[PDB]
RNA sequence: CCGAGCCUGGUGAUAGCUGGUUGUCCAAGAUAGAAUCUUAGUUCAACUUUAAAUUUGCCCACAGAACCCAAAUCCCCUUGUAAAUUUAACUGUUAGUCCAAAGAGGAACAGCUCUUUGGACACUAGGAAAAAACCUUGUAGAGAGAGUAAAAAAUUUAACA
């Protein structure tokens, strides 16, 4: 009968080809996931639904930030097929208190701290 | 409902925007009662706010009848001859203030379904489309399959 | 523009007499093109409420060609209304009895199923062979192109094309052929 | 069949999809299917499947 | 919402702009400008210094009452709501282009 | 006045004659009218395009039900082009 | 249309999402005065501000936790030294 | 109920009419709508379907200029398909970077 | 002719649905996204013991705020002003 | 019905989509190994 | 209009059964079973609802849970989240259908019947032809705006020294 599926740990062991493909350095790994709900939590079990609302993904295509740590990766594994994950990487360093306002996302997972909304 | 309710195309009175804009509300006629709890808001409004309203809008004229009436009402006459009456029965001062100001901002023509959200009296530039715009001509203008 | 209202409207919504030759062209896409031109989608001023149809003339419907063994496999079926009145005819029989009916039915199918279908089919015109009445080929505008080109035959291939085309193999001389 | 399952250029295999549960397909699948991966459907046996 | 406009023409907008009637405003965004023989395209929008599109507010009115009914059958589920949205009228007074190019 | 066009504000008879006399005032050749395109000549709702050519170069063309109507409409177009009251003209400045 | 192209180029899939097509002010006074911000842009700015605040909060919390682990392991080493002294 | 549920089909029908009209004008100028709109987006012009259709009707010259723009962008994209890099990018295929 | 027994999508005999390249490409792109998610869920930043006790203070503070909000429940206040303002219904001019 | 049947039990649409995605695509070079080599 | 007349009265007889049940708007909300001359009903439980008091509620990390003869589960600090328990007052649900999975019965029949896990329906919308139960998709309005979701079946087969 249908039950919540346990995932083998060997699945989450990236190979060098996967590293070269996705551009993720195993050393100095990222620390923040941006997550976006892509599929309906409907026609899904209650545990997936409640974990979704736990993570705060009740609305779709609305990116939410979370940590890159096992306690959270557990839930993200439970509902990995409902959601898209990408790292959060920024060149301009963390947003300072003076630049809290003029922040801006990018579709590429970038988080820019200055948003001049103007071409070069 | 649209099919039962009449309709009209968007238009302005005398092309109000091109030259000088004019307050298209001629006149307001309040009818309030000294007594009657229904009219206390209207009485407070004519006490305090109507003065500044008239000072702000000199072009409009305001008449106050102040006679016994179970329901206080307000009539609004426009340049077009359009009359529009609203009953301010049991209405607060700020409510009827908003009411009067939106009546002033409103144009003197019936609010009904508007077909198009725009109006261009000169819509065609570069020439309006006809079947022969985007096809070439023929040498000596010969139809297909004809000798001369 | 600088045109007056009624003449501009008239020129915009005027009807056009298209002309097409069906010499070895398939009735499917022939009727596709015809249905488009008759509905009036090709007009950027199209709206179904406005009758923006156009007249179309087809020629040489007799000399039309299917893809495959359609002449034998395809069946046009109809019921007269009476018992035993269910009759099927292959496209070959239907062509022999009426060379226009194939393209007519194709267009009647491509067209939408409203009451304007019959008016559009009335505006349409079909001719089995290369012949048009004087008025009908007089009130034409242009001949829109055929959808498919016709491949060349050996009697049509000029000699220089054959010479430019290379030979692919060397036969042994000892061979009857 | 072993060299076929080694040579298939398709990056996607019933083994991988089912053991990972990447689309909630465990709903439609059976718990025995992850070992009867593609070869079996009920009693039948489809060797061309891999 | 994109419009095409000329001088001395009207447009309607489905909300209030917090502007007194008769007041003039400059439209910044411009996807396109064109004359009888040429056109100016943006990537996506044109420069501020290039164009000058000015519109005067004419009217602020409550839209005609829109009925909405929700009804489900044999479940005793019926409801009405009558809504009037605010909407504003603009008139395009002038369009000018600059020598800058 | 904005909306109304010129020949809707001002009535004319023999507009092609008016055009001819104006072109004589300007000292240019008497133009000839030639249909450029047509459709449905035998049809009950014919469509014609008549262009007016001076020195074998066109200055105006007009559509029409019939040849005569298209010709007078093309003359009207030429008069608009001359007097500068085209529909593509500069709006009134304020 | 073109959403994948926009994403590959770095722009938003929907041009209405972000960029100059929506974020700029749609009108200003003819005198050159600036108009007040739109409610949409205001709420988007507030959302982005909360987003950045949350990012900073999480990074600070987690790096502080890592530093605490480090100093706890250091104290462990030190108390092992103390034991071997005893 | 039908009045209130008719709004979505109004939106849909008018979009279908805009697309039909633009497709007609595009194939009148030799192109078709998918290529046309894709190339327009690639050249960074976000002109929606209603104004595109209105330009096709009242301003055919501008519309065929846009169609030529689109076709040239197609040919540049095909040159890119031939050589992705190691080549000069198309003059129209170039993009403006915002920040 | 051509009917099939019972309802056409349930039971021992049902209408045969068929797959298309559209559906195939859609689902393979979905599971490509899911494989990228696998890759990114790999490569953790911290371990269990590093992750153990850093957010305890924040969680405690949030729960104490919830506790305070739950305990803080009383009727609203009552005012002579709001009680007497009902007398203003019989306002009238002298 | 049961899991095991005499007939081939019709599978779920997602199931047969998965089975239609997963196949043995036979790999060969762009050049056939007979004519050229 | 006699398996025992008709009139009146008791009598507004009784009915676990049928039918019916009147103005507007909003919100939360289909839920394991036990006993019953009981299975067309009811009482309790369970679920749901309202108002209160308090603090832990859900997800869960190592460790931990049988000899006989698998999917998963219980417990579970962290973490991510904001719910939970108790107190007071009732009502209503307690005649259920399909899909996937593990099984039993039957013919390895049923749009068949019986248990368990999950989903959907009995709430909107798009699609698959129309379609309850399949796939996408949920929190509510106006728009003559835009990006997407699921979403269109492919197959032609046999010569021989
Ligand atoms: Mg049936
Ligand atoms: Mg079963
Ligand atoms: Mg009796
Ligand atoms: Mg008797
Ligand atoms: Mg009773
Ligand atoms: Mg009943
Ligand atoms: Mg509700
Ligand atoms: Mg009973
Ligand atoms: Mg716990
Ligand atoms: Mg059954
Ligand atoms: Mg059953
Ligand atoms: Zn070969």
């Amino acid at each position: 009968k249908f039950t919540r599926s346990r995932i083998p740990e060997k699945v989450f062991q990236a190979s060098p080809e996967d590293h070269e493909k996705y551009g993720g350095d195993p050393q100095n790994p990222h620390k923040l996931h941006i997550v976006t709900r892509i599929k309906s939590t409907r026609r899904r079990p209650y545990w997936e639904k409640d974990i979704i609302k736990m993570l705060g993904l009740e609305k779709a295509h609305t990116p939410q930030v979370h940590k890159n740590i096992p306690s959270v990766n557990a839930k993200l594994k439970v509902v990995k097929h409902l959601i898209r994950i990408k790292p959060l990487k920024l060149p301009q360093g963390l947003p300072a208190e003076e630049n809290m306002s003029n922040t801006c996302l990018k579709s590429t997972g970038e988080l820019v701290v200055q948003w001049h909304l103007k071409p070069v | 409902t649209a099919r039962g309710t009449p309709s009209r195309f968007l238009a302005s009175v005398l092309h109000n925007g091109l030259g000088r804009y004019v307050q298209q509300l001629q006149r307001l006629s309040f009818s309030v009662s000294r007594d009657g709890a229904s009219s206390r808001g209207a009485r407070e409004f004519v006490e305090r706010e109507v003065i500044d309203f008239a000072r702000r809008n000199p072009g409009v004229v305001i008449y106050v009848n102040s006679r016994p009436c179970c329901v206080p009402r307000v009539v609004a006459e426009y340049l077009n001859g359009a009359v529009r009456e609203e009953s301010i029965h049991c209405k607060s001062v700020e409510e009827i203030s908003t009411l009067v100001q939106k009546l002033a901002d409103q144009s003197g023509l019936d609010v009904i379904r508007i077909r198009k959200p725009f109006h261009t009296d000169n819509p065609s530039i570069q020439g309006q489309w006809h079947p022969f715009t985007n096809k070439p001509t023929t040498f000596r203008g010969l139809r297909p399959r004809e000798v001369q | 523009s600088s045109f007056s209202r009624a003449p501009q409207q008239w020129a915009t919504f005027a009807r056009i007499w298209y002309l097409l030759d069906g010499k070895m062209q398939p009735p499917g896409k022939l009727a596709a093109m015809a249905s488009i031109r008759l509905q009036g989608l090709h007009k950027p001023v199209y709206h179904a409420l406005s009758d923006c149809g156009d007249h179309v003339v087809i020629m040489n419907t007799r000399h039309i060609a299917f893809s495959g063994n359609k002449w034998e496999q395809k069946v046009y079926s109809s019921h007269t209304g009476y018992p035993g009145g269910f009759r099927q005819v292959t496209a070959a029989q239907l062509h022999l009895r009426d060379p226009v009916a194939i393209v007519k039915l194709a267009i009647y199918g491509m067209l939408p199923k409203n009451l304007h279908r019959r008016t559009m089919m009335e505006r349409l015109h079909l001719f089995p062979d290369e012949y048009i009445p004087e008025d009908i080929l007089k009130n034409l505008v242009e001949e829109l192109p055929q959808p498919r080109k016709i491949p060349k035959r050996l009697d049509e291939y000029t000699q220089e094309e054959i010479d430019a085309f290379p030979r692919l193999w060397t036969p042994p001389e000892d061979y009857r052929l | 069949q072993e060299e076929r399952e080694r040579n298939n250029q398709n990056p996607w295999t019933f083994e991988r999809i089912a053991t990972a549960n990447m689309l909630g397909i465990r709903k439609v699948l059976s718990p025995y299917d992850l070992t009867h991966k593609g070869k079996y459907w009920g009693k039948f046996y489809m060797p061309k499947r891999v | 919402r994109q419009w095409k406009v000329t001088s001395e023409d009207l447009i309607l907008i489905g909300n209030e702009l917090d502007l007194a009637c008769g007041e003039r405003i400059r439209l910044e965004k411009v996807l396109l400008v064109g004359a009888d023989n040429f056109t100016l395209l943006g990537k996506p929008l044109l420069g501020k210094d290039l164009v000058r599109v000015e519109a005067t507010v004419i009217e602020k009115t409550e839209s005609w009452p829109r009925i909405i009914m929700r009804f489900r059958k044999r479940k005793n589920f019926k409801k009405k709501r009558i809504v009037t949205t605010p909407q504003t009228v603009l008139r395009i007074n002038s369009i000018e282009i600059a020598p800058c190019l | 006045m904005t909306g109304k066009e010129l020949f809707e504000m001002w009535k004319i008879i023999n507009p092609m004659g008016l055009l001819v006399e104006e072109l004589k005032k300007r000292n240019v050749s008497a133009p000839e009218s030639r249909l450029t395109r047509q459709s449905g000549g035998t049809t009950a709702l014919p469509l014609y395009f008549v262009g007016l050519y001076c020195d074998k170069k066109l200055i105006a063309e007009g559509p029409g039900e019939t040849v005569l109507v298209a010709e007078e409409e093309a003359a009207r177009v030429a008069l608009r082009k001359l007097y500068g009251f085209t529909e593509n003209r500069r709006p009134w400045n304020y | 249309a073109g959403g994948q192209w926009r994403l590959q180029q770095g722009l938003a899939a929907n041009p209405s999402g972000y960029g100059p097509l929506t974020e700029l002010p749609d009108w200003s006074y003819a005198d050159g005065r600036p108009a007040p911000p739109m409610k949409g842009q205001l709420r988007r700015k507030a959302e982005r501000e909360t987003f950045a605040r949350r990012v900073v909060l999480l990074s600070q919390e987690m790096d502080a936790g890592l530093q605490a682990w480090q100093l706890r392991q250091q104290k462990l080493q030190e108390e092992q030294r103390k034991q071997e002294n005893a | 109920v039908k009045c209130t549920k008719a709004r979505y089909l109004k939106k849909k029908n008018m979009r279908t009419l805009w697309i039909n009209r633009i497709t007609a004008a595009s194939q009148e100028h030799g192109l078709k709508y998918p290529a046309l709109i894709g190339n327009l987006v690639k050249c960074q012009v976000e002109l929606n379907r209603k104004v595109l259709a209105d330009l096709a009707i009242y301003e055919p010259k501008t519309f065929k200029s846009l169609a030529a723009l689109a076709s040239r962008r197609r040919h540049e994209g095909f040159a890119a398909a031939l050589g992705d890099g190691k080549e000069p990018e198309g003059i129209f295929s170039r993009v403006v970077q915002y920040h | 002719r051509g009917r099939i027994p019972g309802r056409q999508w349930i039971g021992k005999h049902r209408r045969p649905r068929f797959v298309s390249l559209r559906a195939k490409q859609n689902m393979i792109r979905r599971l490509e996204i899911e494989a990228e998610n696998h890759y990114w869920l790999s490569m953790p930043y911290m371990t269990r013991e590093q992750e153990r006790g850093h957010a305890a203070v924040r969680r405690r503070e949030a729960f104490e705020a919830i506790k305070a909000a739950a305990t803080s429940k009383f009727p609203p206040h009552r005012f002579i002003a709001d009680q007497l303002d009902h007398l203003n219904v019989t306002k009238k001019w002298s | 019905s049961k899991a095991v049947t005499r007939h081939r039990r019709v599978m779920h649409f997602q199931r047969q989509k998965l089975m239609a995605v997963t196949e043995y695509i036979p790999p060969k070079p762009a050049i056939h190994p007979s004519c050229l080599p």
